[PDB]
């Protein structure tokens, strides 16, 4: 049983081919008929994952229950995922959250990230960020000591949706004068010092502003850049690299192993892997959920893709709001969501379907030289704009000349 | 999964013998889950029904009508402004609703293009989508602006919106018309959360109880070295 | 006729395929134009059905304006037109203006009203010579003399205010040849006005002849000053021509047949 | 004559004032050679110098391999050489290739053989027509012919193995139109075999009517497809060519009128 | 008298007009006339020096003898250079270094850098590195010093042969490694850590290298690094400023107040202002000096520009000893100073004139084949040898295919 | 002005009854000069006439011949190389000159160009140049080496240059080549700096003496001091 598992893992570390990662794995299946508590929990990441055991989502679930009985972390954590996701279960969030609780209590971190996520957005629970400030902080003590470690190892944020040194030692120099090294502490010069290290783009320096703004030192404690900073350095574990096995099983045809590699980042709280994650269910390429909750799914995790600040997903959850993808037509509520990505994030395309609902009297009662003018502030906000507001224009005031010929 | 991430969650630890509540929301004796903690712990976590129904929240109000609590923010004539990337917005809350841009010259002289939007001389209340969600509102609507050539010389009109936040010090969420040169103004003020039909709505918490199985104490054995963590780093 | 309706048929079974597979990929209104604009085959087929559509305008503008060709200035505008579709293409590749779809379509109005120059020339030629014209013929030209003229006007008007306010562009090209196109109807003008004399009296005139080659020596003059203008200009500023070079050659050519026929006349 | 001498002396004066401006300043060889490279007047100067050089080189080989010019194809050379030295600059222009001075001189190269191509195709067109010729035309016009075949048939191999070895470039386009000038001595090759076994024999041949439109069907049919093949490949890499459908269209009116007329008679 | 001199300092530091600046020494020369030991040394410097006070050298000469009797550093260091450029007076090396010295004893920053200078480049004097340690250093404490409070004004570097934040915080993080803040101190490591913080550009870490190099810390005592390290420190005082008081005067036609506000900087150790001082006397635009005196003190700052790393001074060199400028014609001395700038400096057409001097059989016995060589180099080294490279291979074709048909 | 980079010069403080030297350097007693230092000490320094001229440095030498130091060199076989751009000389003092370069195939095969310069099988010393300057040699000079196709398969020779450097370990400072096919190498060695006439020239020192006038000291209150200053960093 346990000699089983050694070859497995010397194979892995020692072939980086496919073959042989899925010859490895052939003792560990083996391995996880024996029962040994190590041996399935690199199986059942395997067996409801994908791109390494094949995908089986109903044969994982059973063997999660013997998981979770034994009272493994890993096993809680993954378990709550099935019954927040719906994923093969009915969909429960009532102990979904319980789930996570016992795996954040059984020392899991992934359900740290969930169950801090889900305080920060205000998702399953209510908005709370000194709950999120504790859950939170676990998963960044936990990765801020692998980095120094394993050199930071930086993985490509790829959206679908858009598709398909010299600061190293001014982290130390910038320690050094919060604490104090052969001159008296000043809290309140060395915050700017420390704070222009973490523009650079290490993330060592964005773990020591949170705890700045964590315990009230320098700047006074408040609550949205406490974990807002502590937030981006969770974001870059060992699971960062996620995305990759995740994005490979998209451009390698299975698409249903992109949809359940990206679920749980996207449960895990990110944007790349939320739009990505719905936008996969959007087109219905996903086969495990069914037809009739491929849509309402979708617009879960554009709800959250959105609220995290993307332009693409408040204009696409106008688009949801605008035909009647999963909700009851609704002119008034698509009409929000399409102004909002105008005025904040100056999205060049939600202005122009703004002037459509100006000028056609959808939602809100019609006006014509209203709607002229955000088909005009279209094309200052972009070059794109240019042609489709132009046939736009020319179309209003044809309507405006033909009108005026009735009178 | 419809519209899911807006109900509350709450894990509660009351222990062995404990009963459950028969006032607020639903339970049932067969959704109840057999946990095991990492050092061999066993609870049994019941849930209750997810259905946070009707507003049985016995609302009672003899308080003063909503009219009565602007009057102090009338007469005390603090009022405030909003900027724009181009324009400028002064609500006076009580006087009149100010849009101007100043031109600045080339060293001497500041241009003002103003214009005027208003001037002071039933059991629902009525909701209107606010980012998509639901806030009852106090509407303030007023007219006898500056004329409006588009409208063939009229006056402009414009309603006050007036929404409860705990934190405002009286600024606006976004200013927006409905029609031309017809303009809403939304304010923030704390005056209006002590109203229980005007204040900001929150959906009551179902509560998770769960009781602790012989063999495993009050609660877990790898929990409350955490929240002691935190108060030490506090 | 019919291979005219098929061209046009062919063209725009083509237009209504690339149009059809765009909203298919990107099913709204705004996203569909965008694909199109950013798209290499996508701006072809739309530029294919621009250039047909603005074939069967001139040719129903030929119709309306001239009764029927003649089938000798027919050759004629073939290959002063390729002349000047390759001399615009040249002109519009050496600037490095970049491609973009609003002075491509700049550049054709230039060539549409080349072609129209070019047809009034050959048809007043032809005035003539021809004994047996009807009133319709002269006021359906001079027609021709006005809304040209008064056009380039304009574009010189909104080329020379162009080249004060904004700077040195492609705009400086443009004012500049319908100037050249502005001594083009002039120069018609003139031998309109020689020849309308001619036919209200029923005897030859003499002095017509010395009017007609003093006329043709002026616009000469003032043809060449344009174009060393047009030489000493863009040395100075951007680049070389490599171009214009071509009727160049053809006015002081137009110069040599004026100016010396008339000191070995007179 | 005297005119020729002057241009000549006209440009190698304003050279000997370039070379002694740049001589006077960097007072050396090399700083003096490479201030020319650099300097834009000092290199158009020299270009001049060499485009007349280059004039004067034509000259007297069109007198060494033409006894005389019939100045009827003159006038051919000056039309179709300024379309020619058009598409050379705008296939120069076009291709972001730089202006380089090693490869103008190439471009002069290609046109400076198209030239004399063309005058060989004049000459054979007469040679069909021409009752009294010697032996010494004969000699020197086959000595053409062999010359230009060869010399295609090695600018064709230099630039294959260039677009194999080093990359897609402008050598692509160097071998495609020299293998259509390939072609056209081809075409006169047979052109002049039919032309010859026709005067050896003191009576008409209908057959050689019939060859001779075969041949011309023939080559057409090549023409169309290097075209073709040449289209089908600068849409693939790079960019759209903008110029050689000049001589296509001319390309394919050669295939219509050798194929339709041959369909019409046969 | 003093309160003239007070009327000229306040225009002068109030006003930046150039007529301003002439009316404030107004004062400040008629001042001159009371002998306030004070007043002279500001118009000393500009009755011989130009662009202030018209240029008249012989009228600075006499009052420069009583700034010498009283016993003013700043007339000590110039009236050595007089003696050493034989500027108005007769030439002599011998008392040069005679008033340098005093004026080095007297406190002053210049008469330390050039005497600093001569012995580390060995002209005038004995290259000792040891005594150019010691006199390259008094202006190294007195430059770091003023830069860390005026912010090292930066000058640009004009050669006229030619044309006519992140790592200041890593200069603390690497001071506290050799010193020790809170760490047992280590100069092996902390030399690489210093040492990167000079490739930035900033000039506080070359002060600091060189005090390293100098006491043996780290790494070995050496002088060629120890001095160098050092002279790049002093070349960006407040005496940098002067090139653009001479550029200013080049391209003012004022060429006679370029050649001396450029000899003194030639002669404090430059090379940006070596070449220029000699391409200014190359071109025998200057008039103080003799039309025979042109060329030999045109060949000195010349030699100096060479030895300090200059491609064109190495040409430049080989072209006197080429022609005959300034020396009795040598062909061999003028055919080393032509390699030298080809082996070393890789200069492009220090391999042509290699090749003419090879293959016209000028200093050594000629070679044909040898030529080719050469030529065939200079077209590798750079673009702009194909075209001159191939007009001159053509040219050693013909003449041996018409040697090769006489025989 | 005249190559006057070459001349040293040195200061000295010898006193107030000093007699200047009557060998070496010539003097006078009219080019002194009255100096004043800052703290007003004065000072009349006496300079030479710069001549510096002849040899008369009583040049003798009872040793061996120039021959007979290399021998050592020769005897132990300790023979250094050179790396350029592309290729590498190999002097090999007492065997050989070896010119070669390594062509290193795509794996496992490594190909040798090489060439073969040499082999072992007058009361004026020559000078030859040196960057510039000056230096009398020891030349070496062989043949007898591969076949040069340019001199119609003539074997290649070559002279071997001997100059003193203190700090030397046998190295180059260039190869060159004076014609196609035959080709020069210096060798920098520490032997030949023991010989008189085959030492690294340097010229005589004209010494600068500073008489000191009475009321100031035997050197100036800046002097001895700010030496000493830096002596601390000696
Ligand atoms: C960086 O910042 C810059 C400035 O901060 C941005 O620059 C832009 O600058 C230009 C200046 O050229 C601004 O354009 C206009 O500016 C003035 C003001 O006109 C504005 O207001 C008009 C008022 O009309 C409405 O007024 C009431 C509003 O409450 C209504 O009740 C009423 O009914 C009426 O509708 C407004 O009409 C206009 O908007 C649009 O109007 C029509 C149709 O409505 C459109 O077709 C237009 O395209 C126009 O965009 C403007 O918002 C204007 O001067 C006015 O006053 C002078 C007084 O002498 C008159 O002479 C003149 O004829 C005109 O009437 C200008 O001429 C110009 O039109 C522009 O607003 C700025 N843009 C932004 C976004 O602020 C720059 O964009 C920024 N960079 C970025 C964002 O990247
Ligand atoms: C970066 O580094 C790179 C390498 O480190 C540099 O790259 C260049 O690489 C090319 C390779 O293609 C090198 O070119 C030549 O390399 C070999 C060797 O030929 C050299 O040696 C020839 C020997 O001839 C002399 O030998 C004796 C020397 O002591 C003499 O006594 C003798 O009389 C004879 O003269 C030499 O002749 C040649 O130099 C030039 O020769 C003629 C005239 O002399 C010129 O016209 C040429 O232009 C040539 O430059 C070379 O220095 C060569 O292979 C030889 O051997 C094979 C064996 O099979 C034969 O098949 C082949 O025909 C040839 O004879 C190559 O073919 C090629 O010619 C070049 O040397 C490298 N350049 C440098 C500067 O090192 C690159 O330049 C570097 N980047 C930089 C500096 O920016
Ligand atoms: C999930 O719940 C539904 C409704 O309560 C039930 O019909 C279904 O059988 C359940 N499935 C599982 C696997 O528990
Ligand atoms: C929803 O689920 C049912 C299964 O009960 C299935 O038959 C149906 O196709 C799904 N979709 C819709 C739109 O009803
Ligand atoms: C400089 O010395 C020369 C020669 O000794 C002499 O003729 C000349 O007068 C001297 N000039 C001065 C100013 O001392
Ligand atoms: C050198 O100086 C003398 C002055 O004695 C002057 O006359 C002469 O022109 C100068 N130049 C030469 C080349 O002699």
């Amino acid at each position: 049983a346990e000699m089983m598992y050694q070859t497995g893992m010397k194979i892995l570390n020692g072939s980086n081919k496919k073959s042989q990662k899925r010859e490895a794995y052939r003792y560990l299946q083996k391995a996880a008929s024996m029962n040994h508590t190590k041996a399935l929990e690199r199986v059942s990441y395997a067996l409801l994952f994908g791109d390494y055991l094949p995908q089986n989502i109903q044969a994982a679930r059973e063997m999660f229950e013997k998981l979770t009985e034994e009272g493994s972390p890993k096993g809680q954590t993954a378990l709550g995922f099935l019954y927040a996701s719906g994923l093969g279960v009915n969909s429960s969030q009532a102990k979904a959250l319980v789930y996570y609780t016992f795996g954040a209590l059984g020392g899991n971190l992934i359900a740290h990230m969930v169950l801090g996520y889900r305080y920060w957005a205000g998702i399953g629970v209510l908005q709370s960020c000194e709950s999120a400030l504790t859950h939170y902080r676990l998963v960044a003590n936990h990765v801020a000591s692998d980095i120094s470690l394993t050199g930071g190892s930086v993985v490509q944020r790829i959206r679908l949706p858009d598709e398909v040194g010299w600061v190293d030692g001014q982290l130390q120099l910038g320690s050094m004068y919060y604490n104090g090294i052969g001159v008296k502490r000043d809290y309140k010069q060395a915050l700017k010092y420390f704070n222009l290290a973490s523009q650079g783009g290490h993330i060592l320096a964005f773990y020591n502003l949170a705890q700045m703004h964590a315990s009230g030192t320098g700047v006074m404690r408040s609550c949205h850049t406490a974990v807002e900073l502590f937030k981006n350095v969770c974001e870059r574990g060992r699971w960062s690299e996620r995305l990759m096995t995740a994005y490979n099983s998209y451009k390698d045809g299975d698409y249903n192993a992109a949809v359940i590699q990206y679920l749980l980042l996207a449960e895990q709280g990110y944007e790349v892997a939320q739009s990505n994650a719905a936008f996969i269910l959007d087109q219905r390429e996903a086969s495990i959920v069914g037809e009739n909750e491929t849509y309402p799914r979708a617009l879960l995790h554009w709800n959250r893709a959105a609220s995290q600040g993307y332009t693409v997903a408040r204009i696409k959850l106008g688009d949801y709001h605008f035909y009647g993808f999963g909700t009851d037509v609704d002119y008034e509520t698509a009409f929000i969501h399409y102004r909002l990505a105008s005025e904040q994030q100056h999205s060049a395309q939600a202005m122009f379907n703004l002037g459509y609902m100006h000028e056609k009297g959808l939602g809100i009662k019609q006006d014509i030289h209203l709607a002229k003018r955000f088909y005009d502030m279209a094309a200052e906000a972009s070059p794109d704009a240019q042609v489709p507001v132009f046939l736009a224009l020319c179309k209003l005031g044809v309507v405006y000349f033909l009108q005026y010929i009735r009178e | 999964p419809q519209l899911s991430d807006d109900i509350p969650f709450r894990v509660n630890w009351p222990g062995t013998e404990f009963s459950l509540p028969t006032t607020g929301v639903l339970y049932k004796e067969d959704n109840y889950v057999i946990m095991t903690t990492a050092h061999k712990e066993k609870y049994k976590c019941i849930l209750p029904l997810v259905t946070s129904g009707d507003e049985e929240e016995e609302k009672d109000y003899k308080g003063p009508n909503p009219r009565e609590l602007l009057e102090p923010l009338f007469k005390q004539s603090s009022c405030s402004y909003r900027i724009e990337s181009y324009w400028t917005y002064e609500v006076c809350h009580g006087k009149h609703i100010r849009q101007y841009h100043e031109e600045k010259e080339t060293g001497q002289k500041i241009n003002i293009h103003e214009y005027y939007l208003g001037n002071m001389l039933s059991n629902e209340i009525p909701t209107k989508n606010i980012e998509g969600q639901m806030t009852p509102y106090y509407p303030v609507g007023m007219g006898n602006g500056t004329p409006c050539s588009l409208k063939q010389n009229r006056p402009r009109s414009s309603t006050v919106m007036y929404i409860c936040h705990p934190e405002s010090k009286h600024e606006i969420l976004s200013v927006a018309e409905v029609t031309t040169c017809e303009y809403e103004v939304v304010i923030l003020t704390p005056l209006l959360c002590s109203h229980p039909k005007y204040r900001f709505r929150a959906s009551p918490v179902n509560d998770i109880f769960c009781q602790s199985l012989p063999g495993s104490p009050f609660k877990p054995l790898t929990l409350r070295q955490l929240e002691q963590q935190e108060e030490i780093l506090r | 006729m019919f291979r005219t309706a098929v061209m046009m048929a062919a063209s725009l079974a083509l237009t209504g395929a690339v149009v059809a597979h765009a909203y298919y990929l990107k099913h709204q209104f705004y996203p569909t134009v965008v694909y199109l604009t950013k798209s290499s085959p996508s701006m072809a087929v739309l530029y294919i059905q621009a250039f047909v559509l603005v074939f069967l305008l001139g040719k129903v503008m030929g119709k309306v304006f001239f009764g029927q060709l003649r089938a000798a200035e027919m050759e004629h505008l073939l290959e002063r037109s390729w002349y000047a579709v390759t001399e615009t293409c040249l002109a519009f590749t050496v600037f490095r203006d970049d491609f973009s779809p609003r002075f491509v379509a700049l550049f054709t109005l230039l060539l549409f009203l080349k072609c129209f120059h070019w047809l009034a020339e050959d048809r007043v030629d032809f005035m003539e010579r021809s004994p047996n014209i009807s009133w319709l013929f002269h006021c359906r030209i001079v027609s021709l003399m006005f809304l040209l003229g008064i056009l380039d006007f304009l574009f010189v008007s909104h080329a020379y205010h162009s080249i004060l306010t904004r700077g040195a562009s492609v705009q400086l090209v443009f004012g500049f040849e319908y100037a050249i196109l502005m001594t083009m109807v002039l120069t018609i003008f003139i031998k309109y006005v020689l020849h309308s004399v001619d036919l209200q009296s029923e005897n030859p005139w003499d002095n017509k002849a010395v009017y007609m080659l003093y006329t043709e020596l002026f616009t000469g003059f003032i043809k060449v000053l344009l174009y060393m203008a047009f030489m000493t200009i863009m040395i100075k500023v951007h680049t070389f021509p490599l171009f214009a070079i071509r009727p160049m050659y053809l006015a002081m050519r137009q110069f040599k047949k004026a100016v010396t026929d008339a000191i070995m006349s007179r």
